[PDB]
């Protein structure tokens, strides 16, 4: 219904 | 080169000026090195700056990361220099027609900050630099007359053994007394003890630090009284010269907050300040 994407905390 | 030779031909070439400083601001600090942190993977990278230009990234560095206009800058990390603005006035005597004499603006890097205070006459080398002026804050649009002013590289204000060992040469004079006496005041005739009166005063007493009470100081008042074609103001003058501080006050020309001290306002910082008077 939507596109989304995610950032994850671990990636910093 | 006079403050009112600067023609357009001389722009952007080493020149020479001299002049009397009339007011330098306070610190200002110039960015060198901007510091930049990625938002989402908080990865630090330094970038430089051209000609008062950051060049900013459009996105993050790193290969993994690549989030756009994600960068941030962290202000208190920036690598900063040290920045000074001064108006120099120029002599007094190059002025043409007793007019009121034109001043130029003079900017100080680095060591050259609080170089010179308010009051001094300097010589100055620098830059003859011209720059652009902003019509508005908003736009990008510019005033075709520019705005001269001077970049400064160096500033002039205008004991070694071998001198010790000769002045404790002198010391072991006899007479010493009277030849210091005798070059004090070269001209005045027949004026010796004055002449030895007055140079004790140069020398002063012996100063003393005292807790348990207060200090005492060793300084000297001499007042030189008596008929008027004598050699009494010759003397004053003498001694005005030699002494590294003083001021040559004179009578019904003074007043009572004149000598101490005068309370004002800076217009600048719109605080309350005091000047000081010709005794302080
Ligand atoms: N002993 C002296 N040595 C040198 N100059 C003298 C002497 N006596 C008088 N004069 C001259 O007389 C003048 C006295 O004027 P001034 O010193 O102004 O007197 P006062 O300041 O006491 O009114 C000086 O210009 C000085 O040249
Ligand atoms: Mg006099
Ligand atoms: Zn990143």
């Amino acid at each position: 219904s939507f596109k989304s994407r995610a950032l994850n905390h671990v990636k910093k | 080169k006079g403050m009112r030779e600067l023609n357009p031909n001389d722009i952007d070439k080493l020149i020479n000026l001299k002049g009397l400083v009339l007011r330098s601001t306070p610190v200002i600090p110039d960015m060198k090195v901007a510091f930049f942190k990625c938002n989402v993977c908080d990865h630090t990278m330094a970038v430089e700056i051209d000609r008062g230009v950051i060049q900013e990234p459009a996105r993050c560095e790193r290969i993994d990361c690549n989030e756009p206009n994600s960068m941030s800058l962290i202000h208190n990390r920036c690598s900063f220099a040290d920045k000074q603005v001064i108006k120099l006035q120029e002599t007094p005597d190059f002025v043409p027609d007793g007019q009121t004499p034109h001043s130029i603006s003079l900017c100080v890097y680095d060591e050259l900050v609080d170089s010179c205070r308010a009051g001094d006459r300097i010589e100055v080398t620098g830059t003859f630099r011209s720059i652009p002026i902003r019509a508005n804050s908003r736009q990008r649009v510019l005033k075709s007359l520019y705005k001269t002013y001077v970049d400064v590289v160096h500033v002039k204000k205008v004991i070694t053994d071998q001198d010790l060992a000769k002045i404790r040469e002198v010391a072991a004079r006899e007479d010493l007394y009277s030849l210091l006496a005798r070059s004090i005041a070269p001209s005045i005739y027949e004026l010796e003890d004055v002449k030895k009166g007055i140079l004790l005063q140069l020398f002063g007493g012996t100063n003393k630090t005292f807790t348990k009470g207060g200090r005492y100081r060793g300084d000297i008042n001499i007042l030189l009284c008596g008929d008027p074609s004598t050699s009494k103001s010759q003397i004053l003058q003498y001694v005005h010269k030699i002494t590294p501080r003083g001021v040559y006050t004179s009578g019904k020309g003074s007043s009572a907050v004149g000598l101490t001290a005068y309370i004002t306002r800076d217009v600048d910082t719109k605080q309350l300040v005091l000047e000081s008077g010709a005794l302080v």
